[PDB]
RNA sequence: GCUUGAGUCUCGUAGAGGGGGGUAGAAUUCCAGGUGUAGCGGUGAAAUGCGUAGAGAUCUGGAGGAAUACCGGUGGCGAAGGCGGCCCCCUGGACGAAGACUGACGCUCAGGUGCGAAAGCGUGGGGAGCAAACAGGAUUAGAUACCCUGGUAGUCCACGCCGUAAACGAUGUCGACUUGGAGGUUGUGCCCUUGAGGCGUGGCUUCCGGAGCUAACGCGUUAAGUCGACCGCCUGGGGAGUA
RNA sequence: AGGAGGUAAAAAUGUUCA
């Protein structure tokens, strides 16, 4: 949101503003409200979410690699 | 990773603008749980120490002041 | 109290009756009354100039205070009043040395309250003081124009002016309308709003109800011949012209504001 | 009677006003046999934000413990009084006096 | 002319074009570029190659003021915002701080619900 | 919402002693203490409907308590509700 | 009579539980003024529209209305509907701890009564944004739709009404019993807090799964498992949840 | 490994029984 690296930098090196927000949020408030559909894709996300995190400990398998 | 006062129990005053600094970006956002490794409960409190020191003009809304 | 009658008659079922039981059931303060007598709509010529006026109740009037000239003399409210020339009510407040006045009654203002005026007021409804003392944004009536006048906005049921912004000696308030006037800042206001504020959901019901209220029969200019009104004549309810008053100045959309000696007070127009 | 942590911050110029404020305050409060425990004057210290222009204020911590009507009362003297901006009480939990 | 040393880029990247004016540190624009008037109608028009023109026709017009250091503040996300400093950077200018002053709300008035 | 020492005082008077806390006697009158004071509360707010259900929970809870008072007791009960003043 | 049902009292804890009153910052729109100039906005493309009267952009100041970014999490609370910026006042419920007390006061409940998203209706205010209807421009064989620019009711507040939703974990309520694993959350006791802790004990809650159960899917100690008490409801499709 | 920005204007219909 703010970045100087004083005097030597010549270049841009921003991943601060990606950081904080700066699109995500913009990409969020730009139109869809729904007042439903937070709660609905967001109980999708965390569903899929605890499953990579079920095969995260379930990929003991041989299928040798 | 890290622990607060989880285990050495204090309670989180707002007009402590040390402490509470380590939970703010340089943006002025409220860090989440997931990061600092903060107790629910701690968080909470801390979350409304933010508010109300906020108010009190002690912490920035945002760093476009 | 926004009571609705019941239909025992017809012309009595859609009478709507505001009533309000801390009125002073009794006789006014004798002192502070003086007759009113009836013009009628009848100037200096004897000439009709204001139609639709006549008959209605005979009714006396009560000098009240809107000017407020006493400072630092704390006054209690006796009794609420009903005043037949006002849309609000009337309070009968008593001072410490003993006078007796009559103002208009604020919202929050029940009998036995204690109200004051001058620069040494507490930010209370019913104090008066002057608008470099009262805050922005507070709310106001009877407020004036001129310093010392007397009070001339905000005055009937329910009404109030917002004190909007504040500039060395003027003062913008916002009207009732939503004219944003200025105004000297000697001038004194007083604080809340006008109390009686259901008097508009009052519904008159009968023909009879305006007739004392002393409204007379309002004529269509339609049902007229041509040589009473500019709409008048036809044959059949014919009317084909544009609207306009019975001395041919057009109505519905037309402004007649033309003072321009008051307009450098006024900032904006209402819309 | 329940404790309070009331906060008000006074205008930058008004601070060479402010002392005796305090001790106003406070009189109306043990007057009505209201306690106090704190009355840390932190200061003129810069404020984050501009709060209606003219930022760096005067901040000024009471702590007290009183009944509730005299804190409406106390409350009365701060919207009124424009000298004083943004205050803004607070809860108990058994006032404490230390930390600055 | 006037002569002024020291200035302040704005940059209005928007999804469908961008707008960028060039004013000094006390806000008084001293002129502006846009993707919209450099041709490039239509899709070219939220393109970052046209947001790289629109810093160089921007670089000029305000060649009669001279500015040696430029603050840089974009506002907006879209298709420019990132070639539209780098163009600013070769245009010979001294970028001094770049700053992000992206309008984001905190759930004030309600947006559109547009698209299907 | 009954402070301590309004719950102590009545306790200590309609049963034996401040050992009695659960006897139906000071149960009634206990509850009451509530309702005549949360009577209050919805003089005015009238739309405070989520705290009124505790209300109607408590007056019901006294009502099932006095029936079984009644049906157990009419000589204590008879007293009671002289006493507290209620029962048409 | 008695106590393990139920309820009450003393001490603490967490929470968007509820009602009322103030307050704050970002942003949108509008208004006034300075700088400055041919586009702006929109889209798949475009056009209507806004614009040399001088927009958009930028800076300063002002007025309003509505919603509360981050924290925020298959996190919390509530009977359900549903409720989250901050603060104050009034106020409900739930849980835990070591005890005392009353002594079956209980479970359920046709009819009855109350609460009950949104939309809608009435009276009176308010009205930025959003947006039915409507209009205009496109798309199109047509487009009284999808998309774009505008836009009224409405959405907000107070007081009444309506009583309906896929009001749904599509699973009625209370109570007892029947292998475990891993997390979340909120109380509590003991041990060396010897160091982000170790071991038991309660409530709520999420995912995976055993027996059993099921038409199968799946449920699986918060059961659709094994039982008990009461209530509501169904009897082929359509007709019709209509006359 | 963990998270953010960007990624399809238009295309209707298919007689009856077996």
């Amino acid at each position: 949101i703010k970045v100087r690296e004083n005097e030597p930098f010549d270049v841009a090196l921003r991943r601060f503003k990606r950081s904080c927000e700066k699109a995500g949020v913009l990409a969020e408030v730009r139109r869809r409200e729904f007042y439903e559909k937070p709660t609905t894709e967001r109980k999708r996300a965390k569903a899929s979410a605890v499953k990579r995190h079920a095969k995260k400990l379930a990929r003991e398998n041989a299928r040798r690699t | 990773f890290c622990r607060f006062t989880a285990e050495g129990v204090q309670e989180i005053d707002y007009k402590d603008i040390a402490t509470l600094k380590n939970y703010i970006t340089e943006s002025g956002k409220i860090v989440p749980s997931r990061i600092t490794g903060t107790r629910a409960k701690y968080q909470r409190q801390l979350a409304r120490a933010i508010k109300r020191a906020r108010y009190l003009s002690l912490l920035p809304y945002t760093d476009r002041h | 109290a926004v009571v609705k009658c019941k239909p025992t008659s017809p012309g009595r079922r859609h009478v709507v009756k505001v009533v309000n039981p801390e009125l002073h059931k009794g006789k006014p303060f004798a002192p502070l009354l003086e007759k009113n007598s009836k013009s009628g709509g009848r100037n200096n010529n004897g000439r009709i100039t204001t139609r639709h006026i006549g008959g209605g109740h005979k009714q006396a009037y009560r000098i009240v205070d809107f000017k407020r000239n006493k400072d630092g003399i704390p006054a209690v409210v006796e009794r609420l009043e009903y005043d037949p020339n006002r849309s609000a009510n009337i309070a009968l407040v008593l001072y410490k040395d003993g006078e007796r006045r009559y103002i208009l009654a604020p919202k929050g203002l029940k009998a036995g309250d204690q109200i004051q005026s001058g620069v040494d007021a507490a930010i209370k409804p019913g104090n008066t003081l002057p608008m470099r003392n009262i805050p922005v944004g507070s709310t106001v009536h009877n407020v004036e124009m001129k310093p010392g006048k007397g009070g001339q906005l905000a005055r009937s049921a329910g009404t109030y002016v917002q004190i909007v912004a504040r500039d060395g000696a003027y003062v913008t308030l916002r009207l009732r309308s939503g004219e944003m006037r200025k105004v000297e800042a000697d001038c004194r206001a007083t604080l809340g709003e006008v109390g009686n504020a259901e008097h508009m959901l009052r519904v008159l019901g009968k023909a009879g109800a305006a007739r004392w209220r002393g409204v007379r029969p309002t004529v269509r200019g339609t049902a007229m011949n041509p040589v009473d009104h500019p709409h008048g004549g036809g044959e059949g309810r014919n009317f084909g012209k544009h609207p306009v008053t019975p001395w041919g100045v057009q109505t519905k959309g037309k402004k007649t504001r033309s003072n321009k000696r008051t307009d450098k007070f006024i900032v904006r127009r209402r819309s | 009677m329940r404790h309070y942590e009331i906060v008000f911050m006074v205008h930058p110029d008004q601070s060479e006003q402010v002392p005796g404020m305090i001790e106003r305050y406070t009189a109306a409060i043990t007057g009505a046999e209201g306690k106090i425990h704190r009355l840390e004057d932190w200061g003129r210290r810069q404020l984050a934000y501009p709060i209606n222009k003219l930022h760096k204020a005067h901040y000024v911590l009471m702590n007290v413990e009183a009944p509730q009507e005299v804190i409406d009362e106390l409350e009365t003297t701060f919207r009124f009084n424009d000298a004083v901006i943004r205050s803004m009480v607070m809860r108990t939990k058994h006032a404490v006096t230390e930390a600055s | 002319r006037k002569q002024v040393s020291d200035g302040v880029a704005h940059i209005h990247a928007s999804f469908n074009n961008t707008i960028v004016t060039i004013t000094d540190r006390q806000g008084n624009a001293l002129g502006w570029a846009t993707a919209g008037g450099s041709g490039f109608r239509g899709s070219r028009k939220s393109t970052p190659f046209a947001a790289q023109v629109a810093a160089e026709r921007c670089a000029d017009a305000v060649k009669e003021y001279g500015i040696k250091n430029l603050e840089v503040m974009v506002k907006g996300p879209g298709p420019g915002r990132e070639s539209t400093i780098r163009a600013l950077n070769a245009a010979g200018f001294r970028i001094t701080n770049i700053t992000d002053v992206t309008p984001i709300p905190h759930n004030g008035c309600r947006p559109p619900k547009k698209r299907r | 919402s009954l402070s301590t020492e309004a719950t102590a005082k009545i306790v200590s008077e309609f049963g034996r002693d401040a050992n009695d806390t659960g006897s139906t006697e000071v149960q009634v009158a206990l509850l009451t203490a509530q309702i005549n004071h949360l009577q209050g509360h919805f003089a005015e707010h009238k739309k405070d409907h989520h705290s009124r259900r505790g209300l109607l929970r408590m007056v019901s809870q006294r009502r099932k308590l006095l029936d079984y008072l009644k049906r157990k007791d009419v000589a204590r009960y008879t007293q009671l509700i002289e006493r507290l003043g209620l029962r048409r």
